[PDB]
């Protein structure tokens, strides 16, 4: 059938709230008051730190996994992603 | 960081998570301290108790879940540290001086 | 209207109708079920 089929072959043919303090990002209660106590007083430092130790500090729990990832899902930011210029000269705490 | 800034964070530690099964073995571990030691410093900052105050927000939550939501008495207790409503109805005459049945009638 | 809707309406939803909380726990444990399940894409009809 290969002999026969060889005869037919001639015939098939900038984001504003990224530069915002965490306590004024309009989130829930224990989603914002626990970031500033670990040197994250901005949004730019949260996206560039490893999550396998950030939620495992003795200030953040299990229910904060959603709302940090709720910001991280929409705009296209990644886990531990570097940024070009987040930090301005104005930095403070509470 | 003074301890009066610690307990100020602790007043916003529970205000979203009183509907959750929140026990002392979570509050102590996710604060950086031990099981007992958080209660000794808690007296000198706000003059009140800790293990009753988480109930005091839980019994506050049951009243705002009764004056707004149609959920029964027997299983609001199921999410708030009780295994039945027999004790959960009893302390409400201490906290708000009323019955858990009589609150929704008087508007 | 549904048996599967009755498991969505958990035991903190049914008791305030006038005119069984222990009896439903017996009738589920006889035939192998549970109360308070969270369902999805239900009812498909």
């Amino acid at each position: 059938a290969t002999i026969l089929a060889e005869q037919l072959e001639a015939f098939v043919d900038f984001d504003p709230i990224l530069l915002r303090p965490v306590d004024d990002l309009e989130l829930t209660v224990r989603s914002a008051n626990c970031l500033k106590a670990e040197a994250i007083h901005y949004i730019g430092d949260l996206v560039q730190r490893t999550e396998v130790e950030l939620l495992k500090t003795p200030n953040l729990g299990k229910k904060s996994l959603t709302e940090i990832k709720d910001v991280l899902a929409s705009r296209g930011l990644s886990l531990g992603m570097r940024l070009e210029n987040w930090p301005p000269a104005s930095i403070a705490d509470e | 960081m003074s301890h009066q800034k610690i307990i100020q964070d602790l007043i916003a530690w529970i205000d979203e998570h009183i509907d959750q099964p929140l026990n002392i073995d979570v509050v102590a571990k996710k604060s950086g301290y031990s099981k007992w030691y958080l209660q000794r410093m808690f007296r000198t900052v706000t003059h009140q108790t800790l293990g009753d105050y988480i109930r005091q927000r839980r019994l506050l939550l049951a009243a705002v879940e009764l004056r707004t939501t149609e959920r029964p008495i027997f299983d609001i207790a199921m999410d708030l540290g009780y295994v039945s409503q027999q004790t959960f109805s009893r302390v409400f005459r201490r906290q708000f001086d009323r019955t858990p049945s009589d609150y929704r009638h008087r508007l």
